[PDB]
């Protein structure tokens, strides 16, 4: 609802700091909300993947970063490249 | 056990000790067996051959004492008892005159659907024979054809005894459906028109019905007061459901996606 | 087991309504 | 596709209105519509 | 045949009636619509010595029909005629709305802990027990331990766990229920301190059990009063496990 | 042998491999579907139910020799299927019996061994995990087992089937039910028998120890969820009572259960058919016809069945007695042949204001009148006939007279021409009044219907219902 | 019987209570994924 890109991105990067107990619930919502119009949406959805799961193999986290890696956007390319390092 | 099998019944009853004597009588019988299972064994066959005429007798003394729902707790205990599963139960004479005095009953308390669904018992006692049920199923067809006359004509005549409990029942329940017919609309008719939409020459019915409700005869004419309704309507006042039925198009056309 | 799965089936159904509800909520507004 | 209960189970083209309608009121059209005017 | 004696004002007729009542119940369904409502018109009759199969007739009726809340407020007030059965599928389901209705009247009293409490009926709770007597009857625990979470009731809980438990190992199984499958952060401490009570007068005291409870929990006195007790037994060995165990898990202002 | 021998061998091997192939991958397709995704609402079970209710029933009907429906039992006597190396034991032995049979002969049937073909195959280390490959073998003996109908100890082999078959229900329905869910074939099979175990005792008996189960049945459902178990379970308790001459009628009246919510529209076409029986015989005829018609307009996909024959010759009964009546004959049909006559002629004479040609027919017809199944045409014809002129001299005439209708009814009494309007006016035929001053009977006086609120509401209705049907197809496709 | 008398009162309570519990999930799983193409659906136009 909100439309500020700072504090849609600040909502959708606290989905792992309120779900890193269960990590059987973030690529549930990350990987529609990874998936947007805008990329800041993508990209919050991309830094909450990875402080999520912590360090587990997980392999849909991978496989779910792997197009948002293979963005033509540089930033959302980074986050991803960020969380595939945190994972 | 076995206990007054007929006694004051083949000349009068004029007294009423015997009804608690058969109420006790169906204390004994009830408490010999129950008649739940019911599959063989002749021997509790002839216990329920007594079981169903005690209430027969049981039934013409209800209907000999003018008992509304006497009658009715007697008629559904026997109905009960012809509904056996295993019910060999040899010829039983007075069942036609019992289904006859319930066919009129219910034809009498005005259950035209109670009517038609209770015959499917009789497959070909009902054109062939059998007066008792011929005479209501007859009586049905001229209230369907529309002849009050071979209603009142056919009153005198009756196979058994009168049926007169049923056919005061049947004069009331067809003289206040004529009295209901007439009350509209209608200002004043002379006394030849209600002695034509009714009947007698001038019986105590017509002070019957001026003391009960109007109909007063004054100068040899009747006064009927008119029934019929004065709405002024407008009826651009129910605007509100209108614009509710608008608004609740528009909220079922969106707000689901 | 017989307990153990029961909370953990109130657990699905309420991670479940969250969702449901917020993508009706979000499909409602990416219209705009 | 049977369901389980079946107890049991050329001359005109198309005339089931006309004879619904007229089934058997003098066709000939003639003897009583021609000649109403011997009896006024 | 039955509606005309339970219109007739006799003792020994009503009696018959509805000892044929409620053994026919289960095929006439409807046909007894207008009788029942007679039966619990008739049923406010205290000197009348048939309420008990009243209430069972009225019971038997409205879960036919669905009507369940007052089928289990006359299940009840039948009495002790309703709690001899055990063995139908009819009684197991109006039981299970019983424990429905119970849990979540405890769980709504547990938010005004400071009086406003709704009555509670003796005969549901009643039943309760009775069926936790036959939860320990099992020899299965882990069935009784389920309703004492659900039920919000805490001493049920402390005699589950130190019955006769082969093998006695639920306390950490129980440890990791509170743990894992949580909700509510208010009885929580509770389900905690009670388990605090058991490990601290179990026969092998007291240090890794209760220690990193109360590293979960905030008493900075208590670890000091088992502490000083491991160090005044000559323990040092295990006290300095102990220690790294509270080093590593607890953070700062602990 | 030389004509008829000859064409021995190539019936059996290859109906042998072909039908054994589908059940197989279905029953394998059922398993898995079974262990994982039980959403299995748009699967392969239905379409294998729409099977064996049409070719297994017109492809055989006999045992059938050269081991194979004979062969089946045989076959799977030996099975045991536990473990992954007890199942590829298991599946080296269903490639090993197969391999046998369709080379040499193994085990035949004699119409005789059916206990050894029922006992022993549902025994040798059988488990209860292959649910649906245990009550497909118990439910496809009882079908050549009746369309054989020899009658020579054979009620008591189908008896002791359907209990065991019971048996093995009760067994799924209270024990180990963790996701399994049978129900869906259950009822149907539930169903079939139950044909047989009326049509048995309709050889012989009544029944109602069937419907005492069934009862029972209907007693251990509906409290778990309405999974179309309860809409099949409440036509069988229906069909036999309406079958019965006698009552039950007010045991539907007050049957509240009407909420079966689907039926892959299979059910809900006869249910509506039922219902539409009771409400016409309560005379509640409105109610009647509408969804009388709303189940012969649901499924006309019926090469000439019968239900289809029976509804259509009761909806025409039921709008001579409201009055109107269109065609027909329009379908016609090799079936209808032997239907279309009486009904026409009976429609013909009530229409037209005879009643010698009408007596005639109806003597003529009673007999076809009683094997169709309805009575009360004898006392509810009789008013159709004398308001059939009364509403059509009021639909005429705006203004005519009593002396004149009376005149014109063949009635010879001018006196109840009053009381026949009076009837007409109560029962609802025509809206009328009589001036009771000379004779004058009017009739409506208004037409505008337009600007008076009549449309709004009849549209309201239109859109409501509409957006409903728009609103249910949206949400019953988008599945992926 | 030591677990006859135990399947209808304690765990009958629980195996007729989870069933709710897992068909609602089953069937809202249903209208979730109805909820999911639909959105990606839209999605799939506003990006384009």
């Amino acid at each position: 609802s909100d439309v500020n890109d700072d504090v849609r991105r600040a909502a959708v990067e606290s989905l792992g700091f309120i779900l890193f107990r269960t990590p059987e619930q973030c690529p549930s919502v990350v990987s529609l909300l990874s998936e947007s119009y805008n990329p800041h949406v993508r990209y919050g959805a991309a830094m909450a993947l990875g402080i999520c799961c912590a360090g587990t193999g997980n392999k849909e986290a991978i496989n779910l970063l792997e197009p948002m890696t293979n963005d033509p956007v540089n930033y959302v390319r980074q986050g991803a490249l960020i969380a595939s390092a945190l994972i | 056990m076995y206990e007054q099998l007929k006694g004051e019944w083949n000349r009068k009853s004029p007294n009423l000790s015997k009804c608690g004597e058969e109420l006790g009588r169906l204390k004994l019988v009830l408490l010999e067996l129950n008649f739940l299972p019911t599959t063989g064994t002749k021997l509790t066959k002839q216990q329920l051959i007594l079981a169903r005429d005690i209430l027969e007798i049981g039934a013409q003394w209800s209907i000999l004492r003018k008992d509304i729902p006497s009658f009715e707790r007697y008629m559904a205990q026997l109905k009960c008892y012809y509904f056996d599963y295993k019910e060999q139960l040899p010829e039983s004479a007075y069942m036609h005159q019992l289904l006859g005095l319930n066919l009129l009953f219910l034809l009498s308390q005005n259950r035209v659907a109670e009517f038609h669904t209770e015959l499917e018992r009789l497959p070909a006692k009902d054109i062939q024979t059998n007066v008792y049920i011929k005479h209501p199923v007859s009586l049905e067809q001229y209230l369907m054809e529309g002849s009050y006359n071979k209603v009142f004509l056919a009153k005198g005549n009756i196979p058994a005894e009168s049926y007169t409990f049923f056919i005061d029942i049947l004069l009331d329940t067809i003289r206040d459906e004529i009295a209901g017919c007439i009350e509209k609309a209608y200002e004043k008719i002379l006394f030849t028109e209600a002695t034509r939409i009714l009947f007698f020459n001038t019986p105590k019915k017509m002070t019957d019905y001026a003391k009960k409700r109007g109909w007063v005869l004054g100068p040899n004419n009747y006064y009927s007061f008119a029934s019929q309704q004065q709405k002024p309507e407008d009826t651009t006042i129910p605007s509100t459901e209108l614009a509710k039925q608008v608004i609740e198009y528009a909220r079922q056309l969106e707000m689901i996606v | 087991d017989l307990y153990s799965r029961y909370k953990k089936l109130q657990q699905e159904l309420e991670f479940l309504e969250v969702q449901e509800e917020y993508i009706k909520d979000e499909q409602k507004n990416l219209k705009k | 596709m049977s369901e389980k209960k079946q107890p049991v189970d050329e001359d005109n083209w198309d005339d089931d209105n006309v004879e619904d309608d007229f089934s058997n009121q003098l066709r000939a059209e003639l003897e009583k519509h021609g000649y109403k005017m011997e009896t006024s | 045949g039955i509606i005309s004696l339970l219109d007739e004002d006799e003792p020994q007729l009503k009696e018959f009636a509805l000892h044929k009542l409620n053994a026919v119940v289960n095929d006439f369904w409807a046909e007894i619509s207008e009788s029942v409502d007679k039966i619990e018109v008739l049923y406010e009759d205290e000197g009348f010595r048939s309420r008990q199969f009243a209430a069972l007739v009225a019971s038997k009726v409205f879960y036919h029909l669905g009507a369940f809340e007052e089928s289990l407020n006359y299940a009840l007030g039948a009495g002790d005629l309703f709690n001899v059965n055990d063995n139908s599928e009819y009684v197991e389901t109006i039981i299970a709305k019983c424990i429905d209705h119970y849990t979540k009247q405890c769980v709504e009293n547990a938010d005004l802990p400071e009086g406003e409490k709704k009555p509670i009926d003796q005969r549901l709770e009643g039943i309760v027990n009775k069926m936790f007597q036959r939860c320990l009857d099992d020899h299965k625990y882990k069935q009784a331990i389920g309703i004492a979470l659900e039920t919000r009731r805490l001493d049920v809980f402390e005699k589950t766990i130190l019955e006769s438990n082969d093998v006695p190992g639920m306390l950490a199984y129980s440890l990791k229920l509170c743990m894992s499958l949580m909700q509510n952060k208010q009885f929580r401490n509770k389900v905690l301190r009670v388990l605090v009570k058991i490990y601290m007068n179990l026969e092998k005291p007291d240090f890794i059990n209760v220690c990193q409870c109360l590293i979960f929990l905030d008493d900075p006195q208590a670890v000091s009063d088992i502490l000083e007790k491991l160090v005044k037994e000559d323990n040092l060995l295990m006290a300095y496990q102990i220690c790294f165990d509270l080093y590593e898990s607890a953070s700062q202002q602990f | 042998p030389p004509g008829g021998g000859e064409q021995e061998p190539p019936p059996p091997p290859a109906p042998q491999d072909v039908e054994m192939k589908e059940e197989a991958a279905t029953g394998g397709g059922s398993t898995g579907e079974a262990d994982g995704k039980t959403a299995a609402a748009a699967a392969e079970h239905s379409q294998r139910e729409l099977d064996t209710v049409t070719l297994e029933d017109i492809k055989e009907h006999v045992k059938q020799l050269e081991k194979a429906v004979s062969g089946k039992e045989p076959r799977f006597v030996l099975r045991a299927l536990r473990m992954l190396p007890s199942t590829s034991r298991r599946l080296n032995h269903y490639v090993l019996y197969k391999a046998v049979q369709g080379f040499f002969t193994s085990n035949n049937a004699t119409r005789d061994f059916l206990l050894p073909f029922l006992e022993e195959p549902m025994d040798t280390e059988a488990d209860l995990q292959f649910r649906p490959r245990t009550g497909k073998a118990a439910s496809t003996p009882l079908l050549p087992e009746v369309e054989a109908y020899l009658q020579l100890l054979v009620v008591i082999f189908m008896m002791n089937s359907k209990r065991y078959k019971e048996a093995q229900k009760i067994s799924d329905d209270l024990m180990q039910k963790i996701s399994t869910q049978n129900r869906r074939a259950l009822d149907l099979v539930a169903a079939k028998c139950y044909y047989y175990h009326a049509r048995v005792y309709e050889f012989l008996d009544k029944l109602d120890v069937v419907r005492s189960f069934l009862h029972a049945r209907l007693r251990t459902a509906t409290l778990r969820h309405d999974a179309d178990g309860q809409a099949t379970l409440l036509n069988l308790l229906l069909r036999n009572y309406l079958h019965y001459s006698l009552y039950d009628q007010a045991e539907k009246l007050v049957s509240k259960s009407v909420f079966p919510e689907q039926a892959n529209n299979n059910e809900w076409a006869r249910y509506l058919y039922y219902t539409g029986r009771i409400k016409a015989i309560q005379l509640e005829y409105s109610e009647a016809r509408r969804t009388m018609t709303n189940a012969l307009r649901k499924a006309p996909q019926h090469t000439a069945v019968g239900f289809k024959q029976t509804v259509h010759k009761l909806l025409i009964v039921v709008e001579l007695l409201l009055g109107e009546i269109p065609d027909r004959l329009q379908f016609r049909q090799p079936s209808l042949k032997r239907s279309l006559m009486p009904y026409f002629l009976l429609t013909q004479a009530v229409r037209t204001g005879n009643l010698a040609k009408f007596n005639q027919v109806l003597d003529q017809f009673g007999e076809k009148f009683q094997a169709d199944g309805t009575y009360t045409l004898i006392i509810r014809l009789r008013h159709n006939v004398i308001k059939t002129g009364v509403r059509m001299i009021s639909l005429s005439y705006s203004r005519i007279s009593l002396a004149d209708i009376a005149q014109k009814l063949q009635l010879d009494s001018p006196e109840d021409a009053e009381f026949i309007v009076a009837k007409a006016i109560r029962d609802g035929v025509i809206e009328a009044s009589i001036n009771h001053e000379k004779g004058y009977v009017q009739s409506k006086e208004m037409i505008d219907i337009y600007s008076t609120r009549e449309p709004q509401l009849a549209f309201h209705q239109r859109i409501s219902f509409c957006l409903d049907i728009h609103n249910m197809s949206v949400k019953a496709m988008r599945f992926p | 019987l030591e677990e006859g008398k135990a399947g209808s009162g304690l765990r009958q309570y629980y195996l007729s209570k989870i069933e709710e519990l897992q068909l609602i999930v089953n069937d809202k799983s249903q209208n979730l994924r109805r909820l999911q193409a639909q959105r990606n659906e839209l999605n799939a136009k506003v990006r384009l």
